[PDB]
RNA sequence: CCUCCGCAUAAGCCUGCGUCAGCUGACAAUUAACAGCCCAAUAUCUACAAUCAACCAACAAGUCUUA
RNA sequence: GCUACCUAAGAACAGCUAAAAGAGCACACCCGUCUAUGUAGCAAAAUAGUGGGAAGAUUUAUAGGUAGAGGCGACAAACCUA
RNA sequence: GCUAAACCUAGCCCCAAACCCCACCUUACUACCAAACCUUAGCCAAACCAUUUACAUAAAGUAUAGGCGAUAGAAAUUGAUGGCGCAAUAGAUAUAGUACCGCAAGGGAAAGAAAGCAUAAUAUAGCAAGGACUA
């Protein structure tokens, strides 16, 4: 029954996890500051 | 070009002219049937259909009555030692029919040892009546 | 198996090299020179244990005290880290009162 | 309820020239002058009447480093085209070989030539062979008996720091037998295929 | 959920797949119907000369000599373009010489560059 | 005409062709803007004929005849590319004293980095731009821990690296 | 050495065509190959 | 002998039983008409469902631009 | 991206009986009454049969919203990525 | 005799010194349309918890503060390149912030140069041994 909570779809994928998201606060920024600092290789999804 | 900022036109503005064309293109022979007035090219991503028909008419002078194009992915399947995806790179492939009835079809190309060799001619293998007994020596 | 199977390659000290040869030159320097110098001033090491001793508490106040200012901002979190948790340690923690 | 604990993917997807082609001129057994000067030029110092003593030493004293498996002074005694056969069917087995005093004076027959030295010297020879198993039991000669030995020894030389090295031992076809072997053989006749049948 | 792979118009949904593009620069501009009218100067024209009796080759013969390599600077474009005309005049105003005070009004301005390579 | 992408009929099958000198940028600075322009393309014939040759020996799995004649066609190219470039330059320079071809600015982005920020051709001013006015070219306060965080890092990577090389000279005194 | 036929002589290669001049190549070969363009680049923003 | 199976589109995935030679590597491949990517503005306009829309039946009252 | 609820604009609902129905029987579809199996399983909740709804307070694709003492909840302390 | 065993530098740690072409904020890496600043809290100690505690040297743990208790706590004044480090389970997480896991924030590796069996199953009875015994 569960398992399968991911339902891929390239929009949500975008809308909620993407790098204009991320910017879009500075909260986000963070995020992405932290990215950058750990070296991630994908800063954003 | 490609990896150039081009001029921003506006309306009324001279022709955008390219002087030192940074395009290559590659003949490629069809890996399908291809009809006989087919050449299939294999382009650099940023060229357009456009582009190759004025490239190939104006470099080479070939008459070019369509141009088609799609965009060849390639394989992101394959994994180095370190389980790291290898990109084969994505490519664009033209189909270009040549006009006025010309027809093309793909030409047919690709139409120390010495001692080593003579040694191999000299082997001298040993023969089952020698039964391993080494026949070099003399006696 | 945990013992290795080949002698280890020969370890060859040099017992007259200038370090050792010169080595306690001056460790008298006041008490020969008119105590215009301290032996301490001797010491070469980081600046906040030059010429003094103490646990780990202490080292690490004397530390963030003396170049804590100069330290790396994780580095410094952890001495801070580090220096609540030696007071707790030796506050609270231990066999005697 | 507690969820199951997977464990990392890596740990189970673990998977694991100094010589010559031959003879230049092959010498046919029952006017050279111009190759001795052309050795004479390059090399400076040489005898022709010498030469035999030379050869018949080194012949014998690689021969006898074959009995140690002295393969490394092997390898200087004869050529790297020679060194193979030398060397390659006496490998896990021990020799006994052995020389004794000459029938007839070693003399040089001919001689031929980036560039080649090429001598062809006659020897007719007394030895002895004994060559046994990785188990030490004797597979080919007698060790005490001794056999005379008629040899058409080619040596090859580089032309500018390398020396004179058995290059070929020449057998003629008019050779007799050599000894026989103490141990029988079978021949496997031709092998047959289900379809096909022997005829 | 494929992070590391790059983003391109063959992955996400039609709308996606339509608004991304490959690099290939712009020829035109979308009307009402989503007809496409394309722009004749926009379209990148080839400036080929004609090659007829050029004696050029894509290689040289290894004879040639070997030389010194000077790179092109200012000073020296302007050593043997400009000093001598300026060194003649003056033993007997400088758009005389060839110097444009701004480069609007030239169809290949220098800067900001507006001519292809 | 569609030959011009193959070599010479007589050369197909050919293990070697000989080839000539990749132009040098001295050779190339002697000559004229239109003698430039016309190698350009003879240049660029070839590159696609020997294009075509690699891809045709990869296909027909067998090795590629004279590969080395492509890399002289690219660097003949390159230099003539520079050579042009180096004359594009000069000109600018004389003519607007402007050291690059491409309007540009030293600007601190949204992550605190000073970045030379390459100017975009526009139809609006800037000022009306909503796109490029989405886009933020300053750095809040909070950036500045991460500044400090990121020139940390740097400099551990760097003492590292020059601590190994004393090390590694030690070691090889040592040795010799 | 031989020349192939795809390699310029010494004396091709080396002739000094070169006439050091302010023209942009563009501009140069304009003229050169007799494109005539009247029409003026609008200017654009750069930001 | 068996199948609410099958074929397409969407979404998702991204080369993942095509050829070749030794699971790996190389080579090839999906070609726009289908689909996406639109619209020059200012204003002024636009009461009258749908249900085969014609009767009949209502209530829950229902994507509706020219100068 | 599950799930709870909501917003926008979509879609599906055979056949028979009945007539404009939170109508009957019953497919698709949704659910999960009872039994058996399974219980490191095909499955971290399934299978087979049986059963409830099946033009509605229905089911459902797409995109958006509500966020942790908070949300959401036809209150089960239910759900908010097992 | 199999599996294996081993190895030494890849690097790291602590100091000192020194201040260190093109594309991309739209669905990032897409050529081109009309707006920041604002007390940290709490764990924890007080054997609960509620005020409180808990984010050079010397003067001095002194004056002071404090459910005057846990505990907190001055100032005036004084003047000041190296390694008894690690050496591949260690040393950095690091061969890499990669692979892989997660929707996301985020988590985050591994690695390079004996045991177990087989030769040769097994004998009444038993913590498997000991005293022994010719055994
Ligand atoms: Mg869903
Ligand atoms: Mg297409
Ligand atoms: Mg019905
Ligand atoms: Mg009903
Ligand atoms: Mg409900
Ligand atoms: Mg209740
Ligand atoms: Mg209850
Ligand atoms: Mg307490
Ligand atoms: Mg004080
Ligand atoms: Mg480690
Ligand atoms: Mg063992």
């Amino acid at each position: 029954a569960r398992g399968n909570e991911y339902q891929p779809s390239n929009i949500k994928r975008k809308n909620k996890h993407g790098w204009v998201r991320r910017l879009s606060t500075p909260a986000g920024v963070q995020v992405i500051l932290r990215r950058m600092l750990k070296g991630r290789k994908s800063l954003s999804h | 070009a490609r990896n150039v900022v081009y001029p921003l036109y506006r309306l009324g503005g001279p022709q955008l002219r390219v002087f030192r064309t940074n395009f290559f293109i590659q003949l490629v022979r069809p890996g399908v049937a291809q009809p006989e007035d087919t050449v299939q090219f294999r382009i650099p991503m940023e060229m357009t259909r456009v582009d190759l028909r004025n490239y190939l008419e104006g470099i080479y002078n070939v008459p070019v009555a369509a141009v088609r194009t799609r965009v060849q992915h390639g394989s992101n399947k394959r994994r180095d030692h370190r389980n790291v995806r290898i990109k084969k790179p994505d490519y664009k492939v033209a189909y270009v029919q040549l006009a006025h009835g010309q027809t093309f079809t793909f030409p047919d190309l690709f139409p120390l040892y010495s001692m080593l060799e003579e040694e191999r001619q000299q082997r001298q293998s040993s023969d089952p009546r020698r039964g391993g007994v080494p026949s070099w020596f003399g006696l | 198996i945990g013992i290795r199977l080949t002698l280890p390659p020969p370890k060859v000290v040099d017992r007259w090299n200038e370090k050792r040869a010169m080595f306690g030159v001056y460790d008298n320097i006041g008490i020969l020179g008119n105590f215009e110098k301290h032996p301490k001033e001797l010491i070469r090491g980081p600046i906040w244990l030059r010429g003094w001793k103490g646990n780990e508490l202490q080292r690490c106040i004397r530390k963030r005290k003396m170049v804590g200012s100069r330290m790396f901002a994780d580095d410094l979190h952890n001495l801070n880290k580090r220096i609540r948790y030696l007071y707790k340690h030796f506050n609270r923690h231990g066999k005697f009162r | 309820f507690t969820p199951p604990i997977y464990q990392p993917k890596f740990k189970t997807e673990k998977e694991f020239l100094a010589c010559t082609a031959g003879i230049f001129d092959a010498y046919v057994p029952p006017a050279s002058q111009v190759s001795i000067r052309r050795i004479k030029d390059y090399d400076a110092n040489f005898k022709i009447k010498d030469f035999p003593e030379k050869a018949k030493d080194i012949f014998i004293e690689a021969h006898l480093c074959l009995n140690n498996s002295d393969h490394d002074r092997l390898h200087t005694l004869v050529t790297e085209h020679c060194f193979p056969d030398m060397t390659w069917d006496i490998k896990y087995k021990t020799v006994r070989w052995s020389f004794v005093e000459s029938l007839e004076p070693s003399h040089v027959v001919q001689v031929r030539c980036n560039v080649y030295g090429q001598i062809t010297v006659r020897m007719h020879t007394r030895q002895t062979l004994a060559i046994y198993d990785r188990f030490g039991r004797l597979m080919y000669g007698q060790e005490d008996v001794p056999k005379d030995v008629l040899e058409y020894v080619v040596f090859e030389k580089q032309l500018p720091y390398g020396s004179w090295r058995m290059h070929t031992k020449i057998v003629p076809p008019w050779a007799p037998p050599k000894q026989p072997i103490l141990k029988t053989v079978m021949i496997p006749g031709p092998q047959l295929k289900p379809e096909e049948e022997y005829e | 959920a494929d992070r590391m792979s790059k983003w391109t118009s063959k992955r996400g949904p039609r709308s996606f797949r339509g608004r991304k593009g490959r690099g290939a620069k712009g020829i035109g501009f979308l009307t009402s119907g989503w007809r496409f009218v394309q722009i004749k100067e926009m379209v990148p024209e080839f400036v080929v000369p004609d090659l007829t009796g050029f004696k050029l080759k894509p290689y040289v013969s290894y004879l040639a000599p070997e030389s010194e390599e000077t790179p092109l600077t200012a000073a020296q474009l302007f050593s043997e373009a400009v000093a001598p005309a300026i060194e003649k005049d003056f033993k007997d105003n400088l758009e005389k010489y060839g110097f444009e005070p701004t480069q609007e009004g030239k169809l290949f301005q220098l800067y900001p560059r507006n001519f292809l390579r | 005409g569609l030959e011009e992408f193959f070599d010479d009929p007589k050369n197909w099958g050919q293990e070697k062709v000989k080839s000539g000198a990749a132009w040098t940028c001295q050779q190339l600075r002697n000559k004229s803007n239109e003698d430039l322009h016309k190698l350009w393309y003879v240049l660029l014939k070839e590159r696609n004929m020997l294009l075509t040759l690699e891809q045709e020996a990869k296909r027909q799995r067998l090795p590629m005849p004279s590969p080395e004649r492509l890399d002289k066609v690219v660097d003949s190219m390159d230099a003539l590319d520079k050579v042009v470039q180096e004359r594009e330059d000069a000109l600018r320079l004389l003519q607007t004293g402007q050291e690059r071809a491409r309007p540009g600015a030293w600007r601190r982005d949204i992550f605190g980095r000073i970045i030379w920020h390459k100017f975009k051709q526009w139809v609006i001013p800037w000022h009306l731009n909503k796109r490029y006015n989405r886009k933020r070219f300053f750095a809040l306060p909070y950036v500045d821990h991460f500044l400090r965080l990121e020139r940390e890092k740097r400099a551990r990577i760097k003492a590292r690296k020059e601590n190994l090389e004393r090390k590694k000279a030690k070691i090889l005194l040592k040795k010799f | 050495w031989i020349d192939g036929p795809k390699d310029t002589s010494v004396e091709d290669a080396l002739e000094r065509t070169y006439v050091p001049c302010l023209k942009t190549l563009q501009e140069e070969v304009m003229e050169a190959m007799g494109i005539k363009e009247t029409r003026k680049y609008k200017k654009v923003y750069w930001y």
